[PDB]
RNA sequence: UCUCGAGCCCUAGACAGCCGGGAGGUGAGCUUAGAAGCAGCUACCCUCUAAGAAAAGCGUAACAGCUUACCGGCCGAGGUU
């Protein structure tokens, strides 16, 4: 249904591809909050519960490519 | 006498509270 | 084929076999017209859970599909190095 991960966080990101190098090379950056909404309109798409955990699945694509939290 | 198997016992043991095999120990408890 | 010894696993059910499960984010990112476990490069993270790899081997033009891991059941006594 709702479009995948990858491409939300390029949305709120302000980038287009990702680092050769994820961790390594940091393409872009997302606070607590940007993530929390992303999480929100996955809600069907994942198995978690609580929002809490639906986080670190989203969570999880972005330290991956570069894509840092603050 | 693994550990896994007595942590188990006590985690079921900890959801009836509130493997067949293990079950059952926790049960008999 | 006979005999002697050591290590580890096992009735909290071992070894093998057979049956059932092997799931979501997500067909990871990059590269590329495309590549979705499985061309190559890099990373290899977390949910549900009794399990289930960013996938060990085949397979496809790429999917699909078939299996290993991993978990559960049936079984019941030694098994393995």
């Amino acid at each position: 249904g709702v479009p995948p991960t990858a491409e939300l966080i390029k949305d709120e990101a302000g980038f287009e591809t990702g680092s050769g190098e994820p961790q390594e090379d940091f393409v872009a950056d997302l606070s607590v909050d940007q993530v929390k909404q992303i999480a929100e309109q996955k809600h069907p798409d994942l198995l978690s519960y609580d929002l809490t955990n639906a986080a670190k699945e989203v969570v999880g694509t972005c330290t991956s490519l570069g894509v840092t939290i603050e | 006498i693994p550990e896994w198997k007595q942590e188990e016992v006590d985690a079921i043991v900890e959801m009836i509270e509130s493997r067949n095999t293990l079950l059952e120990r926790a049960l008999d408890d």
